[PDB]
């Protein structure tokens, strides 16, 4: 990672935040903190969230999501490379009119993944929880894309790969940034 | 990526 | 790595970016950031992308590719050592007239690699996706090299090693840098 | 395995074949051989295939399937415990009128499983092959159960657990053996 | 493996040899020995080679192949389940008019696999050897199927799955056994 | 392994010995014993050694070799499948006029393999020993094939794959068994 | 240790250390150092000190091609060992300015690799490694004055040279004498 | 192991014992038992010990050695393939005039091997013990070969490989069995 | 292990082989053999051949106590090695009938063990192993005629004896010499 | 390492170089560089090489050796603790009259170690090379100690431990440093 | 490690050296260097070596020992916690009158530990070496404690744990530091 | 660890030492050094040792203990979270009147842990040593808590968990710090 | 399981 | 599988 | 924790 | 393989 | 690499 | 081993 | 530890 | 191996 | 290494 | 170690 | 073990 300040810190001075890895709690805490810091420096200027992520933890993603919605500045989202799972959920969570992807970027949507081990009752609890999590994701995606919850349910049943143009047609982004 | 982000 | 400021940061001050490893998400994020940073410092002057890479993730490579095409400055590409798979794709993606290789550099083109395990339906999805990715790669390579899509399809079916001169004949680069 | 002859050999003398494990090539070769041996001893008397199996290799299962259909004797099938995947396919392959399950036996149907690694072209070949295998399974199951291919396709999309009674309603078996 | 004699020994008394596993040296030595033993018991009567195998070692397969061609009795081949790689080569090597497959059996043809490690010179030797092995396989397959060597070369370039009916059309077998 | 008496024991009653694996000490002890047993049953009648082996231990192979030469009856050798390294050495060691291979059988000749770790002096000992073993192999092969020692040295320097026909031309076998 | 780590201090005097196995990271670093030095001064000599068992051929060729490309002379000095690609690089220094210390060891041999898969894949890998070898041999021929045939024979297996022998062969120009 | 009885049991009926593996306690107990059993069946007829062994445990080898010397029948020794370390010691232990090797058999002599870990005093004990074991081996080998203890000491200092002919010259065997 | 099995044949001559590490299985087998031989004939000698590095003390004492309990004399013959408990058992043979072959090795030392846990647990383990040593030493004193103090000193570390030395010590009565 | 600069850098300012580890390529490159750097700072003043090393790579050691002989300043050598193998070779390589060891330091000489794996011819090459390396070491040690090559050969055949006083008598050092 | 300078560097400014780990070559080289550095800063002022160590390498310990005896300044030794094996040897090596331990500190003495694997001859060499090392340690300890070599030999035969008070009675230290 | 200097260094400026991990030699050396450094800065002012530790090495703990008793300043001890084994021993070692715990802190006392492997004599030595270590710990704890030795012996025989209030009743601390 | 299997 | 194999 | 530590 | 082996 | 990159 | 064991 | 070390 | 062993 | 490198 | 190194 | 077990 080269030094210009390291390159990411230099970009943070221009209000660019990079989400460039798997989403776990460390990544979410960092992005949350960056969002809050930027709002404290200036509550009116746009923030830019660049996304190249395969997704990861849903609760970590929701920390980011809720922070984006809480702060006053608009958060633009730009998918470069890949936005899969929670990454695509976050791409869709940008300020309406300011969600972008580059032409060859890949967007993927699917159902949440998990696991359960133990007694029947424990498995039941885990199943209920993951189903409730899925309903919550689908509802939010519905509001953000303009698609029905029923359509989202069907379309996320398996891995569904979209081109940038397709993501725009779907309502996950507003524009394909053309060169 | 400006314009416009930034 | 020695200090002059590490050597790569010193080269970045001259608008040289080093793509010198396997391409994963971290590498792509770093190169993207460098490209954007350089454009912000000066939108007119050339950038130089030095490539010594076996390739790697296609989506990571496309982040780099799209960033190159988006920014205003010309991005020269220079293959030193090896440009294989996505590395050769990126070599070919430099500004027309400014794609180079050193004489003994190795350029390799082939089809994309992947994997799928699970239900028939899951395998089908993965297969469709990797085929679509291949068509996208081939289409772009066609435009950038002047070869037909059919010729690209055939020539990337297996590992195909090119000399620098051969890469030039193919249209992957414009010039072989020859020593005086 | 106690001695009476070991118990399985004693049952083979009464024309009972036990399919009581995962189906791999060794199991298929043994069952094929037993079927042919029994036909050579008597081409008219029924054979009894007892099934308690989670399934396994599709090609191994088809060796058994084709051998069953080839020989002159009727092969009765009796599910005790579990018949899943290829096990349930074989349960359904018994002579019409002579496919049974015990009341608390579990029957499961689903789509075939596999893998593919390599070049795009290799993955394509592997995908085509597993899709063709699925079409072959579905077509045969259609004929054996009376259900449409389309219904089989939908009902095997994910793991589908049937009670013995349900398996009878579906056409996978003819009767629930009652005590 | 049940007892009647174990089941395979009982079948060997009827001149049936089972090729039911990966082909390595032990399997080839056993099948060769069985072939020679059967010829010594009766040089005129048919032998039956039942095949359910993914293939394996080419030299081991050629031991079997050459033994089949050497002895006086006709060796019928019957594919039950799967004949892949060398297994399909051996399937095709049965006596003309007496190569069969069951209807749902799978036949697969492809090029030989191998490895080479070391100096450039060593890799060259290994490459020459495997290329010559492939030419030899292809030539024999050409003669046995009636297809041109060029067509065999193209059709074995990658994994090529044939149905029993397709294998018959190709000339790998003579008949599909019908129930 | 099916029963008729297991298959190999049944063949041993007809004076057929199967060398169908890597040659280690257990295999050599078994083959030696079989050879001696057959000589005791009948000192005049031919023995048949069927070979499908990648080779293995040189000392184990020499136990077999020396036993073959010691006994009165002729030991025919028949290569089915593969005879590599010591396997090909043993193939060549059959009675003159009675060394065969099947048409698609593969014969491979090469130099002996080994290793040594430790002090310079220890490495020297190991090197001298393996060189002496090679000279002994080459000398015997010379006598058995009619080729000069120098030609054997050159031709075993690297892995050398021969067809059955080629092995006959070389003098490693006398005939290619052809189907009637 | 620090005086500025020792290697950075030497880099200020235009000394580059090739003191490990040659992989892509090492080659990228050396290439960068070469280019940096040329940009600081295009006329003064650069000194490449070599103590390396070799490594990746493509990585070594990145270094090789960079050496030939730049205007300054690159002296090569073998201290300890120069094997495989290391000896190839030793031989690639500016004519008259290739050295080794008296007890340094130089080794030449053919390139190493591997290949796994279908016959066709093995063929491709074999063709590629054969072409790589011819290229190495041809360059070594030009740089040492030996015939291609002699290079082919002498690299067939591991061939250890003394510093004096390496000089007689044409791999270096002088043995540095204390 | 083929069946004629398994082949080794059939050979045991002719008073042949096979020492065809590494020498550990199980092997020694088996050979001891075989020797005693054969003596009980007939105390006057010769026994034949065939040797193809890299050696192994010294105490296990001494169980065999002492049993050989105790019983009344002569025990012939025949090296086929290899007799190393304790194997060569046992080869040399056969009845004088009846120790043989086949022409290409390999005989190796060296000093005993071991290990010691712990306190200085413990290492001292282990060192004293292995030195005493060596003196005992050398003394016996001296008596059996006619060489001096000093010559044995020098010649066993490192791995020393002997041809069959050399082993005969040394006094480890009486005759090289030659083929007719 | 060849067939005449050789150990069963020797057991018919009242020879028992102690030829391995002494664990519970070995002790149970030797005990059983001793009792069986006494039941077949309570007056004839039994012969215990020893080639053993020792092992479990309690297992060795099962053998020891059984030897002392039965009416027949049990001769002991060390062939090869008798170490630790093996040498203890060698010394336990009937007085006048303990032998070793000339090159056999006898070793005596203190018992080995281990202890992990609380101070109190370590104390218990220490007390137990010290008491085990006192018991071994006392018995060895009686069997060899040496004082307890001399045994204590001479077993403090590994002490290797020649057969002749073992005789001088009183561990055996005679070194068997060949005629 | 504590800080005063780290302690080794502080000593390097007084022209002291520490050879305090196994000798591999990194250590040799560092020591070579240090030697050259010190010569460039002052070509007349002594350098001090402190040695506490079990040895290591011969080629790495020769890099150090040749560098020592090449530069103008005298390099004193001081063995503290241990100088084994190449460490002792380097100890002996100091400027004549200025090779020291502390009284309780240990010096060990032995032959070089290696390996070789592969074809007979490859083993021969490796053997020739390591034998030639040994001749080179012995010849140099001869010149530096005043002992004959034959004596060095004999005395290095196995591990040979010298006291500091013995190392002086041998000619590996000039003086034992006394307090 | 907290900062005030890290804590150890701050203590080194007061001429305190910490020997607080297993003694290997790195530790010895660091302590030697510190000792020499302190002597160069001031050859008359005392140095303080604080010891909390289980011991370790004997040669590494002797590097420290010899350096202590070589330099002009007195090196006080203070055992805090534990001084075992070479740690206790070093504790005893402090300037006479200035060797201390804290009241609850543990001091342990025993014989040196090691290992040897290989030929009889190699084991002998290793045994001789470790015995000579032990004699050297014992002789020095005799001089430093005033006990006879015979008593040291006996008392180090096994692990011998001493209290601070006992260590003083033995002559390993001069005083037990008592709290005011 | 965030920065204000890092948080622990900032606390050390206020004479607070953190014992917040398992106690090994590195931790003990650091705490000892910190204690001595603080005494050198000011011999009269109190030092504060904050304890959240499961314990660890007894000798390491005694290095800390002895240093605490040696220096002139009072060392207050404050248990936050957990003080187990040697941690609780050190908690109890603070200046009389200035040992505290927070209300929900956990204090645990038990006997020392160890191991011994080898000869009977070695196990005896190890047992004697660990028993003597226990007597020493118990005696000191007796003095520090005011409990009899007999009560300490009984109460440390197994793991004994105390609440902060209980620890005060026991005499391990003087006060529970209330909010 | 008779009747009827077997 | 007869007829005809066997 | 003040008062009183510190 | 007869004739002739065996 | 200049001229011209850079 | 007779005489005398057995 | 002063007095006296240091 | 006879003659003579056996 | 001067003279001459450097 | 002075005198004399250094 | 008789007498008396058995």
């Amino acid at each position: 990672i080269p030094t210009v300040y390291d390159i990411y810190s230099r970009l943070l001075k221009d209000r660019i935040i990079m989400l460039g890895s798997q989403i776990d709690d460390n990544v979410a805490n960092s992005i949350v903190s960056q969002l809050l810091f930027l709002q404290a420096q200036d509550s009116e200027k746009d923030i830019y969230l660049y996304i190249n992520s395969p997704g990861g933890s849903v609760t970590a993603g929701f920390a980011i999501y809720d922070t984006i919605q809480h702060i006053k500045p608009d958060v633009q989202t730009i998918c470069i490379g890949m936005a899969a799972s929670m990454g695509s959920f976050l791409l869709a969570a940008g300020a309406k009119g300011k969600r972008f992807a580059l032409p060859n970027a890949e967007v993927m949507i699917h159902q949440p993944l998990g696991g359960a081990q133990g007694q029947a009752t424990e498995i039941e609890i885990a199943a209920n929880h993951i189903l409730k999590t899925r309903e919550k994701l689908n509802r939010i995606l519905s509001e953000r894309t303009g698609q029905s919850i029923e359509k989202i349910q069907k379309d996320t049943d398996r891995d569904n790969f979209l081109t940038a143009e397709e993501a725009k047609e779907y309502g996950l982004i507003d524009e394909v940034m053309v060169p | 990526f400006s314009p416009x982000a930034p």
